This record gives C-alpha cells, sequence and structure tokens, in this order.
RNA sequence: GCGCAAGCUCAAAUGAAAUACCACCACUCGGAACGUUGCUUCACUUAUCGAAUGAAGAGACCAAUGGUUGUUUUGCGCAGU
RNA sequence: CCAAGAGAGUAGCACUGUUUGGGAAUGCAGUGUCAAGCCGGCAGGUAUUUGUCUGCCAAGGUUAAAUAUAGAGUAGGAAG
RNA sequence: CAGACCUGAGUGUGGCAGGACCACCCGCUAAACUUAAGCAUAUUACUCAGCGGAGGAAAAGAAAACAACCGUGAUUCUCUCAGUCAGCGGCGAGCGAAGAGGGAUUCAACUCGUUGCCGAAUCGGGUCUUAUAUGACCUCGAACUGUGGCACCAUUUUUGU
C-alpha cells in the first residue's frame, strides 16, 4: 500500500484524504492497522517507537529524588515530579495504568536513581515507546523530550488490529498522511517481516468511517 | 546452458595454496555444442505447451492448486517431495502447476 | 480424419490446428480419402491449394468448418462425450423402473 | 518430425484421456488372447525410435504377461534351510518382467528375433509389451544390407542371453566406472577373474 | 472527549479484575456464498464379478399410450460466436 | 543473416525384497509412485538443504583384434 | 442412392522351427555340506544342483567415464595396485575392491528416431530386361512414410545472405 505504479498523484491516501469530509468538529484521524499471519511461539512480537513527525504528543513527567535542586524548582513551575515513594504508588490499579499511557508522551528521570527507574517503572514505559531518558540537575526540560513527543506507540501482542492516533485534521493532509507512511516506514525498518504480515491500514476521522490505503 | 560456458579460467600460477599446477595456458575449449541441450529449442516449448494445454492437468496438479488457491503452500512440501520426489522435482512442479494457474487467470 | 488407428497420432491436431489458427475440419472416414490417393484408407489431408476458381467455395465452407470447430471449439473443450447405458435401461427409466406411468408408477392424479 | 508431439503426448500416462486409451485397450486386451501379432504397433513412437521402420520382416506383436512378482515355488511351500531365502514370496525376481516378457516371446517361436519392446499397458494383472520382433529370412530383410547383421550366428537368440537394453538392464550394464563395475564382465566372468588361483609363472 | 442530542465519560470509583471519543489479540455457534475439493448417503448400470447356456423370445404390448430415446428438419426463447 | 531438429510409467522417488566390499544404499526385480523453465539433465563414494564450482550428456540401435575353453568338446601337430 | 473400406477367418504359396552337440560361452536360476571349535547372522556361494539358450569362441565395446592433473581419451585383456591407509563384517569368524602406472592388443569404430526430404515413394516384393544392377512393368509391401539429406564433434557458431 501508499502508492502507484508510475507514480503520479499516488494515490489512495491522497484520493482518501481529498474526498474525505470537511467538518466544524476537531476530527482526530486515527490509523488502524491490522497484523495477520506470524510464526507466535517463535516470534518476540513487535514493541516499537514509530517517530510521527507533528502528532499533537507533548506532555510529560520527571522522576527526581526530593530536594530543593530540582524537584522543588520542577513543582513551582508546575512541573509533575515522581520521587521514587510516588513512582511505585502509581504503577498497580488498572484505573491509573490507562491514564499513564494516554496522557504522557514523554518521561524524565533523574541521575541518582538511574538503575532504580529501569527496575520499578520500565514494563509500562516499554509499550508506551517513550522510556524515562536521564535527566540531570543542571538539565533543560523542554530541550529534552524531543523524539518522545513524535513518538506513537505499536504493541503487536497477538493484535491483528491495533489502533494508533496518526494526528488530527488541525494536521495538514499531508501531516497525517505523512505520519501514516512515516508510521509504515519505521514499521517496515523495525519489523522483521516488515509489512507481510501486514494486511490491512485504514485512517479514520473522529466522525469518519475508516478509509483504506491501496 | 550458456550461462555456464565462456573465457574460463586463467588459472594461476603455482601448486597448493589457492593456485595450483601451472599458470595455465587455458585451451579454448569448449566449443561444446551439447549445449545445444534444450534450451528453449522452441521447438521443444511448442510442441509441449500444445499438447500440454490439450492435455489439461492432473488430478494432482489440480490438487496442490487447491492447496495455493487456498494457500496451503507449505503445504505440497509434501505432495511435491514425496509424489514427485526430490527437492529440485519439486521445485518444478511448484513452478509449472502454479504458473500455469496464474497466468491461466488472466 | 476421425477415424485413424492410433487417433492418439492425430489428437494433438485440431488442437494444433487451433494453435496454428488456422482451418480445420473433423472430417470422416478414411476410405474416402484412401480413395481420391487410391489408398485402401488414407491418413491426414491439408490443402494448400487449388485453383481460385474453386475458391470460392471452399472459403465458404472453411468458415463453416471453423466456426463448427474452431470457433466453438473451447466450447467443444467444456462439452465431453459418452455415457451410454443400454437401450433397455431407457426403456426402464422410462418404463418399470422409472417411469412405469405417473412415475416409475407415482402420482398422475390430483 | 511428429513424433516429436506424439513423444510427448505419450508421455500424459496419467490422465484420464490416456486412460481412456488406456481402459479400451484394458477391455481389448481383457477380451484378448495371449500373445498377438500386429498389423502395426499401437505405441509406433517408441517402436520406431526403438527402431521400427516400414518394412516386411519387421513383424508386431504384443503380448500378455501378468504383472505382480511371485512365489519361491516350493511343494507345499516348505524349505527346510537355514533360514535365509525364505518366505513364500521370498526372493524376489532379479531378472525383469519386460525380460522375461521378451523372453518368452523369444521362446514363443522359432524364429523371431526381438528387435526390442516396450511396455505399452499393465492392468493389475497384465503388463502389456508390444514387441518388436523381426524374422530374419524375408528377401528383402536378408537383402537389406543394414540391417542383415541381425542374420548371424549370435543371433541363434538374443532375448534369454540378455540382450536387450532392458535386458541388459538386469543385465546391469552402466558405464559408470564405479556403479559400472562388477557386472562388466558379466556377473560370472569377472567373478572367475576376481577369484582366479595363483598361476605365476616363476615364483 | 465525542456528537444531532447527550450519555457514559474523562477527571470518581471499587473490586479479584475499570468505560465515553472507541482501535481492538480472548470461546461458541451461525450461514450462504465459494467455487472448488475431501469422507458420506444412496442413486444407478456399463469395469470388474458370480452363474448359466449346442449363449433359443432382452427391449420395444399398454392403454388410448411411451420413448425426457430420441435422433430431429423444423420453432421459439436465450445466449453466443 | 536463421536454424540450430539427441531416447519416459523411463529416468526419478517411496516401498519391499533381493543383492553389493560400496559404506544414511552396488545393482536389480516387484509393487506403488513417478521427472526436464529446458538458467537443462546425469555424475562428482556421510544423510540434508542450500549454493557454487568440477566431469560427462543416459534412458532405442550396431561394432574385429588382442581373451577364453576350465574337464565331456573335433580337424591336424608338438611333447613330457 | 448405392457399394465399399476395415478387420479376422480359410486356402494356396514359400520359408522357418524342433532335436543334436551342449569341452568352453551366453543368459537364467540357484543347494546344502562346511566353518565359525556351538550356533541362527555369517560363511560356504552370489558356488552345487536345475533350466533356457548361442558361438567359434562367446562375452564386451565407443561417456549421463575418470578425475582433482603440468592432466586423462571404446571395449578387451594382462601385469600391476592390494589381500592394501578403500573397505565390509556375530565387525568376529570371515571377508574385500577401484583408479591410476607398466603393459599386451589394436591404423575400430558405428544408425536411428526430433531439421524441407519431396513437380504421381524417391521404396520394396514380384515380374520382366540387361548376362545384374540396371531397364522395365506391374504387384501392391509402402505417404501412418520407405528413400535421400542432415544427425548437437558439426555445418563457419556466428556474422560475408
Amino acid at each position: 500500500m501508499s502508492k502507484i505504479p508510475p507514480a503520479l498523484l499516488s494515490e489512495a491516501i491522497q484520493n482518501v484524504l481529498k474526498d474525505r469530509k470537511e467538518r466544524k468538529f476537531k476530527e482526530s484521524i486515527d490509523l488502524q492497522v491490522n497484523l495477520k499471519n506470524y510464526d507466535p511461539q517463535k516470534d518476540k512480537r513487535f514493541s516499537g517507537s514509530v517517530r510521527l513527525p507533528h502528532v499533537c504528543r507533548p506532555r510529560m513527567t520527571v522522576c527526581l529524588l526530593c530536594d530543593l535542586v530540582h524537584e522543588d524548582i520542577a513543582k513551582k513551575n508546575d512541573v509533575p515530579t515522581m520521587n521514587q515513594e510516588e513512582l511505585k504508588k502509581l504503577n498497580k490499579n488498572k484505573k491509573l495504568v490507562k491514564k499513564m499511557c494516554n496522557q504522557y508522551d514523554a518521561f524524565l528521570c533523574s541521575e541518582s536513581i538511574i538503575k532504580t527507574v529501569p527496575r520499578l517503572v520500565g514494563p509500562h514505559m516499554h509499550r508506551v515507546g517513550k522510556f524515562p531518558t536521564v535527566c540531570a540537575q543542571n538539565e533543560s526540560l523542554p530541550d529534552k523530550v524531543l523524539e518522545l513527543q513524535s513518538t506513537v506507540k505499536f504493541q503487536l501482542k497477538k493484535v491483528l488490529c491495533l489502533g494508533t492516533c496518526v494526528g488530527h485534521v488541525d494536521m495538514t493532509e499531508d501531516q497525517v498522511r505523512q505520519n501514516v507512511v512515516m508510521a509504515i516506514n519505521f514499521l517496515v525498518s523495525l519489523l522483521k517481516k516488515n509489512w507481510q504480515n501486514l494486511k490491512s491500514a485504514y485512517i479514520k476521522s473522529t466522525m469518519g468511517k475508516s478509509q483504506r490505503i491501496y | 546452458a550458456a550461462t555456464k560456458r565462456e573465457a574460463p579460467v586463467p588459472r594461476t600460477g603455482i601448486i597448493a595454496g589457492f593456485n595450483k599446477g601451472y599458470k595455465t595456458t587455458r585451451r579454448a575449449r569448449r566449443p561444446s555444442s551439447n549445449d545445444r541441450y534444450a534450451l528453449p529449442h522452441k521447438k521443444l516449448r511448442a510442441v509441449k505447451a500444445i499438447i500440454s494445454d490439450l492435455v489439461g492437468f492432473s488430478p494432482m496438479e489440480r490438487r496442490v492448486q487447491e492447496l495455493l488457491r487456498v494457500g496451503k503452500d507449505k503445504r505440497a512440501l509434501k505432495f511435491c517431495k514425496k509424489r514427485l520426489g526430490s527437492i529440485k522435482a519439486a521445485k518444478k512442479r511448484r513452478a509449472k502447476v502454479e504458473e500455469a494457474l496464474r497466468q491461466q487467470t488472466k | 480424419a476421425n477415424n485413424v488407428d492410433p487417433i492418439e497420432l492425430v489428437l494433438w491436431m485440431p488442437t494444433l490446428c487451433r494453435a496454428n489458427k488456422i482451418p480445420y475440419a473433423i472430417v470422416k472416414d478414411k476410405a474416402r480419402l484412401g480413395d481420391a490417393i487410391g489408398r485402401k484408407t488414407a491418413t491426414c489431408v491439408a490443402f494448400t491449394d487449388v485453383n481460385a476458381e474453386d475458391q470460392a467455395a471452399l472459403k465458404n465452407l472453411t468458415r463453416s468448418v471453423n466456426a463448427r470447430f474452431l470457433a466453438r471449439s473451447d466450447v467443444i473443450r467444456r462439452q465431453w462425450g459418452g455415457l451410454q447405458l443400454s437401450l433397455r435401461s431407457r426403456a426402464e427409466l422410462r418404463k418399470k423402473r422409472a417411469r412405469t406411468a405417473g412415475n416409475d408408477a407415482a402420482a398422475k392424479a390430483a | 518430425g511428429s513424433f516429436m508431439y506424439l513423444n510427448e503426448l505419450w508421455k500424459k500416462k496419467s490422465s484420464d484421456v490416456m486412460r481412456f486409451i488406456q481402459r479400451v485397450r484394458a477391455w481389448e486386451f481383457r477380451h484378448q488372447h495371449t500373445i498377438v501379432r500386429l498389423r502395426r504397433p499401437t505405441r509406433p513412437e517408441k517402436a520406431r525410435m526403438v527402431g521400427y521402420k516400414t518394412k516386411q520382416g519387421y513383424v508386431v506383436f504384443r503380448v500378455r504377461v501378468r504383472r505382480g512378482g511371485r512365489k519361491r515355488p516350493v511343494h507345499k511351500g516348505i524349505t527346510y534351510g537355514k533360514p535365509n531365502t525364505a518366505g513364500v514370496l521370498g526372493r524376489k525376481l532379479n531378472k525383469n518382467n519386460r525380460v522375461v516378457a521378451e523372453q518368452r516371446l523369444g521362446k514363443k517361436y522359432g524364429n523371431l528375433r526381438v528387435l526390442n519392446s516396450y511396455w505399452v499397458n499393465a492392468d493389475s494383472t497384465f503388463l502389456w509389451y508390444e514387441v518388436v520382433a523381426v524374422d530374419p529370412m524375408h528377401r528383402a530383410i536378408r537383402r537389406d544390407p543394414r540391417i542383415n547383421w541381425i542374420v548371424n550366428a549370435v543371433h541363434k537368440h538374443r532375448e534369454q542371453r540378455g540382450l536387450t537394453s532392458a535386458g541388459r538392464k538386469h543385465r546391469g550394464l552402466r558405464q559408470k566406472g564405479h556403479k559400472a563395475s562388477k557386472l562388466r564382465p558379466s556377473r560370472r566372468a569377472a567373478w572367475r577373474r576376481n577369484n582366479r588361483m595363483v598361476f605365476l609363472r616363476k615364483r
């Protein structure tokens, strides 16, 4: 999918977007990828970070030891700080696991607790694709979260269909299509069977149906 | 086939260790016309195919074909190997049915 | 010819003809053929030529024959031959067996 | 050369179409007596290519031989013996059916020389081979200087000495040296050779 | 967050394990369509097979007919070349 | 102005047996099964795939001479 | 509208075959005794016996070999290797080879079927000529294809058409 043999207009996503209804409501466009055929107890699945230019993803949590530098300073500039104790409390209930993956795109963690952060929160962060990156006491927080913010997650499981959000209608038709293109370009460049087990891909608006890419 | 015969082999230059006995002076072999061996001597194909067409298929051929038609295509692993015998043959059948169908289909 | 000692000997031919997209007829008997050549029977036959004078009729025919043979051939390639029991058995399903009457003998009346 | 077609066509054994042909033949033989002269082969392609070339002296036979294998005949199927060659359907039968067939043709008359023979059919019962047999007496044939070799003293039979290629197959002839070996001087001769005795002139 | 509404949400909340914008890997039946092909009915009569005979009346005879046996000039329908 | 015309239920494979010094198979025979885009086919003594590379081109068809004679060989020598 | 053709009979007509012989051959087939201190595997033996069937010898024979070369070039046979570092094998008993080299012998090599082969089959049988072919003519074997030509070494591949 995504393309046409003489490369004129090229063609599927462009027809789907051009035909697509316009509306005043703020329609997300999400990508539905469908997997089929694999070598199950031979394969390690895909728990992968797909980076998508322009996805509406930027928000983020900073794990530090509790002292003035820079945990107190991060609270007064209104950054969520999660100390070692708080991080353990976050992890358990099924109410909270969904709002952590859904309401954060970047994770930052302190230098003086570097062994401890993999040991504790790593399984949740794995599927998310935005693993905690190092934060020093001299760190600039907005300058460190770069590609984590562009990340969207692929978690294969035995999933024959997961949905991801490739952008909104506020992101151009080139950005939503470039994100599905980029997504396939990451999937191909990350999955061992590339696109052999890629049955179908679709983009769908908030109040639009799903349209297949050929 | 002629993919195996052409200006071969300036063997070199001394015994053992990747080179051996004498820096050849590789005579002009092989004008070997038994490379006539079938090829697509057009005749072969032509006939074979007509008749091939004329006869339809075999039960099996069809059988495997079914498998394809579904896509049980590691199957026939067996059919081709056992039925035809040997791994090459297997390959050979495999093409053979498959092709015929695939283009047949258009 | 459709009457020949191995039919196998010639079997590929209509097909071939068809392949060569040439006019081909399914013609009866070896014997008469034999006779135009004066042999006891005769085996395969074609015209390359004649004289033009004779052509027109030939042409008419050729079309029909091919129409009856090549153009349809494929269809003929669908259409199987054979299957046939004795008479008796026809008569049977027509009769004592399957059509004595209303059926085999079932309901005629209503 | 039409045979080119013929041959391939002829390879199509395993099919319905053939099996028609086969079937008629399979009623025909099945109706029919054991060994018959033919006014032409039913498989000309092999025949001509195993050499049939249209004139007298060339004689055609169709021949019926029971297939299967065989028992070791023993009265009442009893062997005393040490174990080894045992079983009712024991020793399997070295000579080939074709060969027997030819040979039986060889026995069948007081003339014919198998030029060769090919299988035409087999059923559940009989193998049919169509046998190209020659008489070596026709004056034209005898006249024929191409074939006249056939006439000669070595030809007081052939088939039972194992002279067809097939016979020669069971007779084992392959020129592949280390798969040619032993039989190359017959079975026996070589044995005689190989187990020679101390003929040393001097010592 | 969603939408016409708005319900549930979300962002409550517990338990053993949690959902609207909702993309889905978790049984089971369910079908024709999906034409194929597998085992199966029971259809049949032509291979085979048993018997029988110097192969001595198979079928076409029954009601007012059959023959859907046809084959078939011929017709119409269709469809096609 | 190009052609370029080489062996099938055989080859093969299974299976069985038999057979071989020949070994994860030397053959053969039976039975079943059953091959060639021809970038082919056959061979290259550890099974295989897998790939090269190396040697040939089978499966129809004829062919002195140099050898034998081995017990029972026949014409005509030579002998111990 | 009408009588074949085709096949299978029966004659006539001309051959052939049998059985011999069978030392050696050529096929085929195919013991046990023995040994293993037993013995079944093994061995004997792929021998005996049996059977078929030839010759003056037969057999074999012209690459789907050998190789691993500085290469070889039908077969056969001999010598050789090697009773072996090939090896098989109650792995024991017992078994067990090839290649090459030297060498003898040899100037040994050969066809058809898939190639346009084709102005009444170029053929063959018969006939009749010619003193044989040839000539000739039928017969009618033969266009279900015999001839010729050509035969994956070539033809010059290929292109100098």
